[PDB]
């Protein structure tokens, strides 16, 4: 699953 | 939801605080998966897990794919107004 930390 | 309006303070060196899914390619909007302690999201509140970000300081993200959303959000300095509902 595509999850990026910003 | 109601749409919310809700500012972040970010200091330069820091990052936003949240880490997000979705995206244009997924068939969803911009979602808040989690909201990092300590971090401008947490400090200043007003955003939770499960909103979707519909733009940041006036750029629409609602179609706009995951890794052009991150690429906005990761510009953003100092005062950000984010534009959020619960979905
Ligand atoms: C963020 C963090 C913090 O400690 C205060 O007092 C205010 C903010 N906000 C919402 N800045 O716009």
């Amino acid at each position: 699953r595509r999850e990026t930390q910003v | 939801g109601p749409i919310r309006k809700v500012l972040l303070l970010k200091e330069d060196h820091e990052g936003l605080g949240i880490s997000i899914t979705g995206g244009k390619e997924h068939g969803v909007p911009i979602l808040i998966s989690e909201i990092h302690p300590g971090q401008p999201a947490d400090r200043c509140g007003g955003l939770h897990v499960g909103d979707a970000i519909l733009a940041v300081n006036g750029v629409n993200l609602r179609d706009t794919k995951h890794k052009e959303a991150v690429t906005i959000l990761s510009q953003q300095r100092g005062e950000i107004e984010f534009e959020v509902v619960y979905v």
